């Protein structure tokens, strides 16, 4: 009974992440071990002529971005685990998150790595026009 | 090709909105085409889901540098045989609003403690997972007719874990800066560990100078055997799976070939201690 949610190539990261103290740091450790990102997160079909904002309601990539489920891009959901934010949820489940392409490889590292900026909704680095 | 691990659980016929699904497989079928997914405004997000997610399937084999590695050769283990303690779970299934997976019930150890905890699991919803008590039964059978009693004998387990590192303390100061925690087919036991196990670096002791063995989520700190008062999680604890080394058929038939002092009481405890007397045995003889 049940439908699985998960497939073999993310087993190892998945439970190294599951079991540690600070997940952040275990995931970026893991990166720079050479393990592979985690895959099977979900990708949307878009026109590609959205706004570009990071964190929408609806997919809103541009033609240099990749919308994604928001779920599907935060360790704490993809893992089953605590959120680290003091109120315990999450900012990233219920949204979509728009991802550059360069780094649509690692969705998941991504976002536990950037910033939103709070005056334009653009990542910083990554479409952010302010200083 | 799909694993076990974090399968869902829920009787809802339904999958995730894209936005809430944590992965690419969980999405409703309704939103996929050509491989991806596609937003459909007005089949909106689902606001008071209960999904049960399965922690049946870990795998531990991750390499990266300054971790430690859980599962540890037999030539290891022999080094710290003054660590071994032999571990069991005896689990129940889950009912009612969830099918699919074992939660821990019984937990039992070669010091000859058995801990009764609540039946919980892993609940994903629409904004995190809610670790909580779940519907559960013993597991179909008359060789399990002693666990239904304790399906209301069961202890929270923020309380259970506290009493695993106080004993593992009590037992381990004196022998070893470490524990192995001796297995048969480990499945549902490092199942069990992510319910009271945590993993990292290594660490030493915020009260002195030797290794941690615990952690506490309280205070944010590390302590090893002799100062883990109040502590609440074993900390880069190591195992290894004596049935994985030739045995051809279950634990009581290939303890039985070493040892008679140990007649089988059916309880979590009595499969841990044979666990550890098997060990021994092959191991030293
Ligand atoms: O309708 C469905 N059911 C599948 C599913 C897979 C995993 C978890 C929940 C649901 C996907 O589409
Ligand atoms: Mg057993
Ligand atoms: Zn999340
Ligand atoms: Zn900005
Ligand atoms: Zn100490
Ligand atoms: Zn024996």
């Amino acid at each position: 009974a049940g439908n699985a949610t998960e497939v073999p190539a993310n087993s190892t990261v998945l439970s190294f992440c599951a079991f540690a103290v600070d997940a952040a740091k275990a995931y970026k450790d893991y990166l720079a071990s050479g393990g592979q990102p985690i895959t099977n997160c979900v990708k949307m079909l878009c026109t590609h002529t959205g706004t570009g904002q990071a964190i929408t309601v609806t997919p809103e990539a541009n033609m240099d971005q990749e919308s994604f489920g928001g779920a599907s891009c935060c360790l704490y959901c993809r893992c089953h685990i605590d959120h680290p934010n003091p109120k315990g949820f999450c900012d990233l489940k219920g949204k979509y998150v728009q991802i550059p392409t360069t780094c649509a490889n690692d969705p998941v590292g991504f976002t536990l790595k950037n910033t939103v900026c709070t005056v334009c909704g653009m990542w910083k680095g990554y479409g952010c026009s302010c200083d | 090709n799909v694993t076990g691990l974090f399968k869902d659980c829920s009787k809802v016929i339904t999958g995730l909105h894209p936005t809430q699904a944590p992965t690419h497989l969980s999405v409703d079928t309704k939103f996929k085409t050509e491989g991806l997914c596609v937003d459909i405004p007005g089949i909106p997000k689902d606001m008071t889901y209960r999904r049960l997610i399965s922690m049946m399937g870990f795998k531990m084999n991750y390499q990266v540098n300054g971790y430690p590695n859980m599962f540890i050769t037999r030539e290891e283990a022999i080094r710290h045989v003054r660590a071994w303690i032999g571990f069991d779970v005896e689990g129940c299934h889950a009912t009612r609003e969830a099918v699919g997976t074992n939660l821990p019930l019984q937990l039992g150890f070669s010091t000859g403690v058995n801990l009764v905890a609540v039946p919980t699991g892993y609940v994903d919803t629409p904004n995190n997972t809610d670790f909580s008590r779940v519907s559960a039964k013993p597991p179909p059978g008359d060789q399990f007719k002693h666990l239904i009693p304790l399906m209301y004998k069961g202890l929270p387990w923020n309380v259970v874990r506290i009493k695993i590192v106080q004993m593992l303390s009590d037992t381990l100061k004196n022998l070893s800066d470490r524990v192995v925690f001796v297995l048969w087919a480990h499945g549902f036991e490092l199942t069990s560990m992510k319910y009271f196990v945590k993993i990292g670096p290594e660490r030493t002791c915020c009260l002195c100078d030797r290794r941690a063995t615990c952690f506490s989520t309280a205070s944010d700190t590390y302590a090893c055997w002799h100062h883990s008062i109040g502590f609440d999680y074993v900390y880069n604890p190591f195992m290894i799976d004596v049935q994985q080394w030739g045995f051809t058929g279950n634990l009581q038939s290939n303890h039985d070939l070493y040892c008679q002092v140990h007649g089988n009481a059916h309880v979590a405890s009595c499969d841990a201690i044979m666990t550890r007397c098997l060990a021994v045995h092959e191991c030293f003889v």
